[PDB]
RNA sequence: CAUCUCAGUAGGAGCGGGAAAAGAAAUCAAUUGAGAUGCCGUAAGUAACGGCGAGUGAAACCGGCACAGUUCAAACCGAA
RNA sequence: UUUACUGCAGCCUGUCGUUGGGUUGUGGUUCUGGAUGUACAGUGUAGGUAGGAGGCAUCGAAGCGGGUGCGCCAGCAUUCGUGGAGCCGUCCUUGGGACACUACCCUUCCGGGACUACGACCCUAACUCUGAGAAGAGGACCCCGAUAGGUGGGCAGUUUG
């Protein structure tokens, strides 16, 4: 399915309907300095590592389309609950 | 400055591989390797180290060089059921340090004496060498000596085996006070060995 | 059930006395204070850890018992 | 039992320590002899950006040999010499930079002298094996300690609703 790249909607921050550009959200790299990373490094030793030797699970048949809406006026972005589609495109 | 020659011995042994001790080390480990486990010596190798650790030139004070192997606790793989955590032993070093191992071997070799202290005197890729000072509580010189006659007491016997030397206290975790010594003083066994 | 728990338990080896160990801060505090160690009460199932699950789990302050301080290495002398 | 899950031994391999001395090959470490700098033409080589101008000279300033720095067999430094006036520019050779012998750290210059990480070879002197020893054979390798990855039902604990 297609969603427009830019459309007029409500900005929660400036509290008005302005034009907003839609951007697909890319998952970031997990920090190596997080508390879970430090706990993993601390619990690594000889033997089973507990939950840190878990293999990542499976996948749902379709993933949600992670979208982020940036107000064109205040340049702040908000992200809303998103739909779930096999094929996603931007209308231009 | 007016420094004692003990100060020069200290400076020479501060960075031994950058001083003449490195060459001396080269000739000297050749002789030490041919020797056995526990060798009595006439004089300490590092006189200033011995004197600061308590060595005196008097009757009843013996100095020995002990040879100890390198690496951790050479441990046997269990042959019965274990947890995965308790199955691996190769990476498990001990809780007994090499210096205290040398002290205890010297104490075993010399049943009538008591270990006072010991210091590092060399090492190679396979061995470390320590010099252990021992005291004779039943020698009249030591009995007269009021800075050593505490060793004639019933509680001063078995010091190295009961962990009462400086290396033993360091291994017991009583080298410091305050935070981190909650489970170490007054003894490891007093808190179910949860410290260390 | 694997980390965890059971648990530094059971068991082992060494040493050892009527007690043993610890013991006179390179400490604990917090705006400025206290003043060796040990043991008891409390802090407190708190902080902390933990498939943050099950569980595990302090210390300081403070109130008590009892109170105790010192000896070397070196500087100076040089067998005194 | 295994190409079930998770581990642990053994083994293979990198790195560090053990572990030293020489020869060269590789990077810059560090600096002497030149500031070597030049679309257009130049009396003249931006003599680094410069007090936007101002010091030397027969007790030294050039048209030359394979031109000692360099390069367009020009020209600056006067050196092996012999020839007998290079100025600075307010006539700036209508300026990629326009130029006073004024403490050159800077794209070069190849004494690169000195330490360095990798690789190749040699030495013995550590270290190893043999021998009672003289000594013989290896040799900074191997073994060994640590660490990193692999392989690993040899072994352990479980699961298999």
């Amino acid at each position: 399915m297609k969603i427009p790249k830019r459309f007029r909607t409500y900005c929660p921050f400036c509290k008005t309907h302005n034009e907003v550009v839609v951007e697909r959200v890319k998952k970031g790299q997990a920090s190596s300095m997080t508390h879970i990373a430090r706990q993993k490094k601390r619990q690594e030793g000889i033997g089973n590592s507990g939950k840190f030797s878990k293999v990542p699970g499976g996948d749902k048949p379709t993933k949600r389309i992670w979208l982020r809406y940036r107000c064109t006026v205040c340049k702040k972005a908000h992200q809303r609950p998103c739909f779930r589609a096999k094929k996603f495109e931007f209308k231009e | 400055m007016v420094k004692s020659f003990y100060g020069y011995v200290r400076d020479a042994w501060k960075n031994p591989d950058e001083t003449y001790v490195n060459e001396l080390r080269w000739e000297r480990l050749q002789v030490w390797r041919k020797q056995g486990s526990v060798t009595r010596i006439e004089r300490p190798t590092r006189i200033d180290r011995a004197r600061s650790l308590g060595y005196k030139a008097k009757q009843g004070i013996v100095v020995v060089r002990v040879n100890v192997r390198r690496g951790g606790l050479g441990h046997v793989r269990p042959n019965r059921g274990r947890r995965t955590q308790k199955m691996g032993k190769n990476k498990v070093s001990g809780g007994m340090s090499i210096q205290r191992i040398a002290e205890v071997r010297a104490d075993r070799r010399y049943p009538n004496l008591e270990v006072l202290n010991s210091y590092w005197v060399g090492e190679d890729g396979k061995h470390k060498w320590f010099e252990v000072i021992l005291v004779d509580p039943h020698h009249p010189v030591i009995k007269s000596d009021k800075n050593l006659n505490w060793v004639c007491d019933p509680s001063s016997r078995g010091r190295a085996t009961r962990g009462k030397t400086s290396a033993g206290r360091k291994g017991r975790g009583m080298a410091t006070r305050g935070k981190g010594t909650e489970k170490t003083r007054p003894s490891i066994r007093a808190y179910k060995s949860r410290g260390k």
